[PDB]
């Protein structure tokens, strides 16, 4: 009764990681090369990078 | 027979510097490029060596 529930909690992490591990790897690559010349990935998108990272400053 | 073939390698084509030092452009950058998400600990300090080895190389380059 403990072990399956531990499979739930550790299982629910990786579902929530792949939701966000994909979104980090996409939105950074827009900001990597030549699009960031004049705010075309603006501060709203640059904060959304930091939003999902602050979710995994701790949970990771 | 050995001592002369050492010099043609730098001579026929490119020298010792161009040969050797281009890998420390490439092979070290081959490693850091995969290092995407490293909020983990002390391997952070290896950025602060290997990226500073680029500054060690590219100033000498």
């Amino acid at each position: 009764k403990k072990y399956y529930e531990e499979y739930v909690i550790t299982g629910e992490r990786l579902k929530r990681k792949k939701e966000i591990e994909k979104k980090l790897n996409d939105l950074k690559e827009l900001t990597q090369n030549y699009v960031y010349s004049n705010k075309e990935p603006p501060i709203e998108l640059q904060n959304s990078l930091k939003e999902a990272q602050q979710k995994y400053l701790e949970l990771y | 027979n050995k001592a002369c073939s050492f010099l043609q390698v730098q001579l026929s084509g490119k020298p010792r510097i161009i040969d050797v030092t281009e890998r420390d452009i490439e092979r070290l950058s081959y490693e850091i490029s995969t290092l995407e998400k490293d909020v983990d600990k002390v391997s952070k300090k290896k950025y602060n060596k290997l990226i500073k080895e680029f500054e060690e190389k590219k100033e000498q380059l």
